[PDB]
């Protein structure tokens, strides 16, 4: 059993082909496209003209960064490594033209030039020639091409095929051909074709290349566990891809190709927390922003109203939705993702103003309104909403109940409110307390009244301030709490208790103080549910075995799979769907699916019958192969019933007798071994 | 128990540095799917006897003699005897300990099952004497039955017939003690509740060696890789898993010593079968004390009862002889 | 009882950059502010820069050190981290790193450490 | 066997750091118990007849 | 040994002999249970015989 | 990846020694030089020295500190040690640990570590 | 083999105060005197402090460094501290921890150190 790179069995993989199909009614197929590396290739050219010449093999195929090529022209096979120009469509031109004589290769039109050269063979044959005949593809090659640190591995195989079409269903190993300790980093690769000048071919005059048949398969390795069959000389026989089936992997995890009759636990499937679960206790009591945005009364900006929010929630995802407010200005701060924080003093001021004046409502304004009636401080992670008031502010007449302060000793610091009847003097014309020249009364009448302009009409501004205190903080939002998900693995995390399960409905009845729950081996298994009072239970996720019940692989290779202690509708969830696309999935669901006490059967057909125990299976179900045949699952039968004529008076004599030989086998020792 | 699991509970880190510790799951898992196969093997050897499935006549006319205290029970909503299904009520999760890898597999043969084997070596017994253990069933009329087992003691078969009737009395009255005895009686059935406390307790040690920490700072995984950036959660880690893989080491050689003694009881319990209820055992002291006359199996969660009904000298006389 | 330590100080000629380092150990610090101030020889010590330890980071820096000098804190660690860059002579101080909180929304130290030596010159 | 005074003998530490491997101790003594008990029925087995 | 200088091959060769010294000790409790069946099979085969 | 770390800095007199020393991880450096350079603050990166993990070690110093701090290295920890001998004011500088292959007989420093600071001063 | 380590050295500002240290290993020490000295540039070894391992401490200290350098000594980890107080440029020198033998009344120094440093400067 060796675990690397390999291809697995019953692969499907890409085809291509280069031909022109006779007539002009034909196709004319030049396949050679740059293809994916990935971390290895699997390389098959079924040929009888010899079309293939080589390979190219690097990430950009340029003069940017370094490359492999590997061609052979009839007599030779050259290696080499160097940063090539290639060409975009790279091929060796082959010519009937009698230049010289006979078919040979004049046009070497693979890469424009060849630079930094690091190394380069003229190592020995792949031939192959240079010769044109037809009917069936008459030789198989088949290459693996590997590159793993720093070292380029070539394994080939060459065999006559009598096929002509697809590949052969008969099993051979690639030998190793070739390693090279180059450090290059292949990540794409391009087919090499020879190409026959149109111009200059048997029949065909028209300018161009004309390829003969050819066709190749490519595939791409992946880590794979292969059970290799070596026999007595040491050549690879046989192999079993640890993957393919459920047959294939008990045939693995007995190191054996042949199987007897029984039930084998092959591996454990996992069910695993489908995205995630994160749980905190939600919020307090809603604070009440309603009264300061909804107040009856607001005060002038000079004096404007302020509430203090504590001990409560702050919530406006309401009122933030509903795009009524003029601004929304929230500085450096985004204006929802805010709430989720904990700050410990909280502040809503509340004032009308003018419309132009409320971009003046902003950290670190200054101006005759916010150094001398609203005042914000820089680090404002708050946000000042303003909205039309005139609904409301307005009336015939206008309105005279509104003061703003202009003229102070100095700019107010961030959230400073003062009120006074001191009268502001000129430093060089005093007036020692009288309203005299230079001299004006701190507080200036304001007003609005309905023929004021749209930029005039009165706002509503209410400013949202929050700042943090070493005191804890009692207006907190909650961290990332998702939607609770039930009747459904996932893995959850209820403050801070980590845990993977299935959160269910639960009848089991804690107290006011009981948030945890725990049995005899104090394990988690109920919660309540911080954010909303209920209890729910907790339950490992699937756990289990699969077991391969199977008749012996001589009689049939038909088998059936025992997932224990599952119900039947988790078993495409243990990490299915992803296995061999023909051979697993037909044994992870589909019909005759039977749910056995021992826990979910699977190719098996319930039989009301009951037989003789043949495989057991658990809990009185044993399965047997025999009925065209299929493996049923069933009741076995604790013999044959019977009922001995009883009476008072009948007695049975036997009138013959039978000498029956029992052989009985009991081991006397085991290997004595030091 | 899956020991990859219980080693390393879904952690990829645990599992690769486990991995270095070679094929000690393995074997540990080998070594318990051996056990539970064994525990199969006992159960069917003690219990799977019988060729065929016999049962009684529909009228229990056997010359006195009444068997319905041991023969199966129609009324009730499991084919079990008054005494077996005492026995069963009588002795008295599985998910909640499912948290690390540890799942109990049902066994092959369930509670019917065996009260069905029971039910009809009984009706093999009753109908058919002995022969039905060493061929094909022959019937036999139970007074007859009785004498035939009264000459194995060396008494004659008319001290039956004389006195049938008491012997039918005393024999009704013996089983009817019995049944009383194991209803009213606490410590009758020991040696089960024994086998199936060690069994819980040893699973509950197991389990509670989890929360050890073995010299780590913490018995967590999580918590461990969390709190340490790798190169030191690598050997704490490593200390974990010396200190799990030792606990299920000793649990798992502790399984397979307990499994050893329950083999050679099942072992015992069926040469009992073959040679008490199958047969007139002629041993001393095998198939109960005093002289052997015939027993009847009772099936038991995880266990076997046997009523070995004996004969047993009464009331002495002293007598010249020469 | 909350304890600062500094580190990174040392001697670095004009042109060159630093990496100013301050732990902060006794308590969380998610609702704290953390800054750096430094005060010249003969000359009072003057606030350099603060940042916000909340989700949102909220960063200041004094008139004369705006472009040139950098603030960060990493509240797993409850460490502020302090970049110079274009380092002048007139940078030459012993800087301290403070632990405070936002009150009126200024930025209030509460604890203060021992501070390093910052030397400016050829 | 005393388990906890055979590996730590008068060793307040070496018992504090036992502690942590959990309820091996427990465990040992629970076999050797079992294994007297065990002697004392085969004892009264054979010869109490 | 050869890659590593004596004072850490001491640990690392401790590690080594602590897992080879609990496999051995493993296979030999195995081996010590199973020749207890075999003794077991044996004296059934002897009272057979 | 490939990580150089570096240890042992500090502030050493006129005329003390010290020793620097950088563990490189990752790969192995047998094919490749292990050396130092330092930043004199406000200043290029200088050399100092570098030293090859070959049978016939060649090493390498830089003009003002050639013959005063000898560099050696390790090739089963793959580390570089560079013992300063001796020193003067003008030894102070940040010092950084380079790894890299010898180029055209130069040598070109592939990995670079993040520095240490060593101080000279009276 | 006796070896000697130092450490605790670096720069301090004038008036400061810095704690230089130095362990002893290889054998018992408790008749044995550990001490330290200095070396300025351009100047000689001149005897600083030191002090015995006896139940009575007896401690000498060099003139120059009276009442500021004070000297104190674990038989418990062998290792000998030094606190320096009221530091000066003229304390600038490379401070070597040396252990020795009480002979004739004298200290002896029998095992040295590589050394560690101490400066006094802005």
């Amino acid at each position: 059993s060796t675990q690397d790179l390999f291809l697995p069995f019953f692969s499907n993989v890409t085809w291509f082909h280069a031909i022109h199909v006779s007539g002009t009614n034909g196709t004319k197929r030049f396949d050679n496209p740059v293809l994916p590396f990935n971390d290895g290739v699997y390389f098959a050219s079924t040929e009888k003209s010899n079309i293939i010449r080589g390979w190219i093999f690097g990430t950009t195929l340029d003069s940017k960064t370094q490359s492999l090529l590997i061609v052979n022209n009839a007599t030779n096979v050259v290696i080499k490594v160097c940063e090539f120009q290639f060409c975009n469509d790279p091929f060796l031109g082959v010519y009937y033209h009698k230049n010289n004589k006979s078919w040979m290769e004049s046009e070497f039109r693979v890469y424009s030039s060849a630079n930094n050269c690091t190394f380069e063979y003229v190592s020995q044959p792949f031939l192959m020639d240079l010769e044109g005949k037809q009917g069936n593809f008459k030789n198989l090659r088949e290459f693996v091409f590997k590159n793993i640190d720093g070292y380029f591995k070539i394994y080939s195989k060459h065999t006559p095929i009598n096929l002509v079409r697809d590949l052969p269903q008969g099993f051979s190993a690639l030998e190793p051909l070739v390693d090279l300790p180059i450090g290059i980093n292949i990540t794409r690769f391009q087919t090499l074709l020879a190409l026959h000048r149109s111009y200059l071919t048997p029949g065909d005059s028209s300018s161009g290349w004309t390829a003969g048949a050819a066709a190749y398969y490519v595939g791409y390795l992946q880590p794979r566990t292969f059970l290799l069959k070596y026999n007595e000389n040491g050549t690879i026989t046989d192999a079993v891809d640890c993957a393919l089936d459920p047959l294939s992997e008990t045939k693995c995890t007995l190191k054996s190709f042949t199987v007897e009759k029984g039930i084998y636990q092959t591996s454990n499937f996992r069910v695993q927390p489908t995205e995630s679960i994160v749980r905190f206790p939600n919020i307090t009591n809603l604070c009440p922003f309603g009264e300061v945005f909804n107040a009856t009364r607001f005060a002038s900006v000079y004096a404007w109203n302020r509430k203090r929010i504590s001990n409560c929630v702050a919530d406006y995802s309401v009122l933030y939705n509903s795009a009524s407010f003029s601004t929304f200005k929230c500085y450096g701060v985004s204006p929802t993702k805010l709430n989720d924080l904990c700050f410990t003093n909280v502040y809503a001021d509340s004032f009308v103003i003018r419309g132009d004046e409320v971009r003046q409502i902003a950290p670190g304004q200054t101006g005759k309104i916010a150094d001398y009636n609203y005042k914000l401080p820089d680090d404002f992670t708050g946000c000042v909403i303003a909205w039309n008031s005139n609904n409301l502010d307005s009336k015939v007449g206008g309105n005279y109940n509104y003061l703003y302060r202009l003229f102070r000793k100095s700019n107010l610091k961030p959230f400073e409110r003062d009120i006074s009847t001191e009268i502001y003097q000129a430093g060089s014309t005093p007036c020692n307390g009288v309203e005299g020249f230079n001299c004006y009364f701190p507080l200036q009448s304001y007003g609005f009244q309905p023929t004021n302009g749209v930029g005039y009409q009165p706002y509503r501004v209410v400013v949202l301030s929050f700042e943090l205190l070493h005191a804890p903080a009692t207006v907190c939002g909650p961290k990332k709490s998702t939607n609770l998900v039930k009747n459904k693995c996932v893995n959850f995390n209820f403050n801070g208790l980590t845990g993977t399960g299935v959160l269910t409905e639960s009848n089991k009845k804690f107290l006011p103080f009981q948030q945890f729950g725990r049995d005899i081996a104090d394990t988690t298994d109920a919660v309540r549910d911080p954010q909303t009072l209920e209890i729910l239970d907790i339950t490992p996720c699937s756990f289990g075995g699969v077991s391969v019940i199977t008749p012996g692989t001589n009689t049939s290779n038909q088998v059936a799979v025992l997932y224990q202690d599952v119900n039947c509708t988790e078993v495409p969830v243990a990490i299915h769907a992803d296995q061999l696309t023909p051979t697993w999935r037909v044994y992870s669901t589909g019909s005759n699916v039977f749910q056995t006490r021992a826990g979910c059967l699977i190719g098996a057909e319930h039989v009301n019958n009951s037989y003789e125990c043949d495989i057991p299976i658990g809990a009185g179900i044993c399965a047997s192969y025999q009925t065209s045949q299929s493996i049923i699952a069933y009741t076995m039968s604790l013999g044959a019933e019977n009922s001995v004529a009883y009476s008072n008076n009948s007695i049975a004599i036997p009138t013959n007798f039978t000498i029956s030989v029992t052989t009985e086998i009991l081991p006397v020792s085991m290997t004595k071994t030091s | 128990v899956d020991c990859t699991m219980y080693i390393c509970g879904d952690s990829t880190e645990c599992s690769n540095l486990l991995l270095q510790y070679g094929s000690f799951c393995t074997q540990l898992n080998r070594a318990l799917t051996g056990i539970a196969v064994e525990q199969d093997k006992n159960t069917q050897e003690v219990f799977a006897q019988v060729k065929q499935i016999y049962k009684t006549p529909p009228i229990k006319d056997f010359g006195g003699f009444n068997f319905s205290q041991i023969l199966p029970d129609p009324s009730k909503p499991s084919k079990r005897s008054f005494i077996e299904d005492l026995l069963f009520n009588k002795v008295t999760l599985i998910c909640a300990q499912k948290f690390n890898g540890l799942t109990v597999l049902p066994p092959l043969l369930t509670d019917e099952m065996i009260a069905q084997y029971t039910s009809a070596l009984l009706a093999g017994t009753i109908t058919s004497g002995w022969t039905f253990g060493a061929g094909a069933a022959l019937q036999i009329p139970f007074a007859m039955q009785m004498a035939y087992r009264f000459n194995g003691i060396g008494v004659t078969q008319n001290v039956l017939y004389e006195n049938q009737k008491l012997i039918a009395n005393q024999f009704n009255s013996a089983i009817g003690k019995i049944q009383d005895s194991l209803s009213s009686t606490a410590s009758a059935l020991g040696k089960l509740q024994d086998v199936v406390n060690q069994n819980a307790q040893a699973l509950n040690t197991l389990v509670k060696q989890l929360s050890s920490n073995f010299g780590a700072i913490s018995s967590v995984l999580n918590d461990i890789l969390s709190r340490l950036d790798p190169p030191e959660a690598e050997v704490q880690i490593d200390r974990l898993i010396t200190g799990r893989l030792q606990s299920l080491q000793t649990y798992v050689t502790q399984q397979l010593i307990r499994a050893a003694e329950i083999r050679a009881s099942a072992n015992l319990a069926a040469t009992k079968m073959s040679e008490c209820v199958l047969g007139q055992s002629k041993r001393v002291d095998f198939c109960g004390k005093g002289y052997h006359l015939m027993s009847f199996p009772q099936s038991a969660p995880h266990g076997v009862v046997f009523l070995h009904v004996t004969y047993v000298p009464a009331q002495e006389k002293n007598f010249t002889t020469a | 009882h909350v304890q600062l330590v500094e580190s990174g100080g040392g001697l670095v000629q004009p042109g060159g950059s630093l990496r100013l380092s301050c732990a902060a150990s006794g308590r969380s610090f998610n609702s704290y502010l953390m800054g750096w101030f430094r005060q010249a020889p003969g000359k009072e010590r003057e606030f350099v820069a603060w940042i916000s330890g909340s989700p949102h980071d909220i960063i200041r820096y004094r008139d004369s050190v705006k472009d040139r000098f950098t603030i960060s804190r990493d509240n797993a660690k409850n460490t502020v981290y302090l970049q110079m860059n274009s380092l002048k002579p007139v940078d030459t101080a012993v800087y301290y790193c403070a632990v405070g909180s936002l009150r009126v929304g200024s930025f209030s130290p509460d604890y203060w450490g021992q501070g390093t030596q910052v030397t400016v010159s050829s």
